[PDB]
């Protein structure tokens, strides 16, 4: 009975982590799509060509 | 009387083996009742601690 409680703790914890993780990525995506502007795009490409 | 003593003596051992196995069987019955009852009642403790 004690092990059966430890398992439930671990499992609820994992679920709660899953939700926040996928919200973190979705939010970062929305922010990105909202914040980009031409100087930043050029800043990205001009860097990647240097390590190319 | 020697002969009937010979007979009625072994009478007692014939009886005694039956009354031995009867009490052994009853011991085993009480064993199984003890075990099944303790199991059934400990399961309540498990379920209540888990649900809590």
């Amino acid at each position: 009975a004690q092990a059966e409680i430890e398992a439930e703790r671990k499992r609820a914890r994992e679920e709660l982590r899953k939700q926040v993780a996928i919200l973190a990525v979705a939010g970062a995506e929305k922010i990105i799509e909202r914040s980009v502007d031409e100087a930043a795009n050029s800043d990205i490409v001009d860097k990647l060509v240097a390590e190319l | 009387d020697l002969d009937l003593a010979k007979a009625s003596a072994t009478d007692q051992l014939k009886k005694a083996k039956a009354e031995a196995q009867v009490i052994i069987e009853q011991a085993n019955k009480r064993r199984s009742q003890i075990l099944d009852e303790a199991k059934a009642e400990a399961e309540q403790e498990r379920t209540k601690i888990v649900a809590q």
